[PDB]
């Protein structure tokens, strides 16, 4: 019979367990035998006090390194502000001790924990790159509650050394499975900002995760996109309880807030997630979030139902993650057969914007080909365009199933007169969807003003396979 | 950038 944690801040820790459903489920998880032994977490942050008595007993210095001072020390830069708390916050969401009288527990508790000392400085593309890449053999999951700048104007993302190291992590990490990297979606929220701006969120590559307050309501930082998978809760307005962790300078904090809170909680889900089956591909665990995630009692006014039956909203992904789901799918999970890619070249010539353009298209998905994909899974517009003012675009994207994938809502504070150059848009909307058929593309003018553009590319990049369907929901 |  499972025992539960009686650390002192477990009570308080709402979004792991309880009678009343509004939580991640992760006791059921812990239950069935699944706490994260054996698996390796890294924080890429401002550094973790790996001497925390929270964190001690599952500190792991293989899964650190301290890429602003270069060194194999994480340890905070300690200061009155105590400004570099914020990777020691994240870890203890991931991996605090259970059962040992201090503060609360982590969702894989018996997990090993790092952290990469990178924010603590001028974050470049080679300190980025220099994080994403260490030790990609020992690393299963890297966690990165950081990104561009949430000012609602920003167009920013991997520039090449860290893009290399993504494909790297993918392809050649953890013994070929693929590096895990999970990204807090952003809080641009009061900004207006779009999370497909952010290159970071808006990649393959990355689990991009949302937030939702304990009332089950989009929280004021929260920023809608197309590329955010799934959801986790983290805090919202003053009523509603926040997220207990580690803290600096070895306490405990009941008030860790914020799309930063998100992203370590997903990390530990998969953490858990590994456990039950470590032969798990990159791929194979965006799939099984796909598949177990739960819309229920999310509040927001935007949810579809796409083309196999599963909605999904533009603030939460597929809803919130469900870690004793995820554990119990994983066990019998059929590995995902090889990633196809089919590029279309949608554009015969440019196209001026004015006050609205749209742009139809009937695919094959590379019928006759090796890489013809019948099962979608991330779906990119891969976009050149010039306009006068970026915030006034509104974009948009219609599967031939009939899914519209909003990939750029207004922006009020984007004045650029840069566009976009080859931006890939990302949607994972139509995943499991078939992307034969009909492709529709909307480029608005939301504004009243004169504005003026031309589209220059388009090209759609499909990712997928051709096998494997399971019965719409 | 890259704000935590
Ligand atoms: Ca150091
Ligand atoms: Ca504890
Ligand atoms: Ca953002
Ligand atoms: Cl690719
Ligand atoms: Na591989
Ligand atoms: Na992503
Ligand atoms: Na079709």
């Amino acid at each position: 019979v499972y025992q539960e944690p009686t650390d002192p801040k477990f009570p308080q820790q709402w979004y792991l367990s309880g009678v009343t459903q509004r939580d991640l489920n992760v006791k059921a998880a812990w239950a069935q035998g699944y706490t994260g032994h054996g698996i390796v977490v890294s924080i890429l942050d401002d550094g973790i006090e790996k001497n925390h008595p929270d964190l001690a007993g599952n500190y792991d210095p293989g899964a650190s390194f301290d890429v602003n001072d270069q060194d194999p020390d994480p340890q905070p830069r300690y200061t009155q502000m105590n400004d570099n708390r914020h990777g020691t916050r994240c870890a203890g969401e991931v991996a605090a001790v259970a059962n040992n009288g201090v503060c609360g527990v982590g969702v894989a508790y018996n997990a090993r924990i790092g952290g990469v000392r990178m924010l603590d400085g001028e974050v470049t593309d080679a300190v980025e790159a220099r994080s994403l890449g260490l030790n990609p053999n020992h690393i299963h999951i890297y966690s990165a509650s950081w990104g561009p700048e949430d000012d609602g104007k920003t167009v920013d993302g991997p520039a090449r050394l860290a893009e290399e190291a993504f494909f790297r992590g993918v392809s050649q990490g953890r013994g070929g499975l693929g590096s895990i990297f999970v990204w807090a979606s952003g809080n641009g929220g009061r900004e207006h900002d779009s999370c497909n701006c952010d290159g970071y969120t808006n990649s393959i590559y990355t689990l991009s995760i949302s937030s939702a307050t304990q009332f089950g309501n989009v929280p004021w930082y929260s920023e809608a996109c197309s590329s955010t998978l799934a959801t986790t809760y983290s805090s919202g307005n003053q009523n509603e309880k926040q997220i207990v962790t580690t803290d600096l300078r070895q306490k405990c904090t009941e008030s860790h807030t914020g799309t930063s809170a998100s992203a370590p909680l997903a990390a530990g889900i998969i953490a858990l997630t590994l456990e039950a089956n470590k032969n798990l591909t990159w791929r194979d665990m965006q799939h099984l979030v796909v598949q177990t995630s739960k819309p229920a009692h999310l509040n927001a006014n935007d949810w579809a139902t796409n083309g196999v039956g599963r909605k999904v909203s533009h603030s939460y992904g597929y809803g919130l993650l469900d870690a004793g789901a995820m554990v119990a799918l994983a066990q019998n999970w059929t590995t995902v057969a090889p990633q196809r890619k089919c590029i279309i070249d949608i554009l015969t010539e440019p196209k001026d914007i004015g006050k609205r353009l749209e742009v139809r298209k009937t695919v094959t998905a590379c019928l006759g080909e090796p890489n013809h994909i019948t099962r979608l899974e991330h779906a990119q517009a891969r976009l050149t365009l010039s306009y006068n003012r970026r915030g006034d675009l509104a974009i948009h994207l219609v599967s031939p199933m009939g899914t519209r994938s909003t990939l750029l809502a207004a922006r009020p504070h984007d004045y650029s007169a840069d566009g976009f150059n080859d931006w890939a848009f990302m949607t994972t909307h139509s995943w499991d969807e078939d992307p034969s058929g009909e492709w529709v593309l909307e480029i608005e003018n939301t504004s009243e003003a004169n504005n003026y553009g031309t589209l220059t590319k388009f090209t759609l990049v499909l990712y997928g396979t051709a096998s494997g369907s399971l019965v719409p929901r | 950038x890259x704000v935590k």
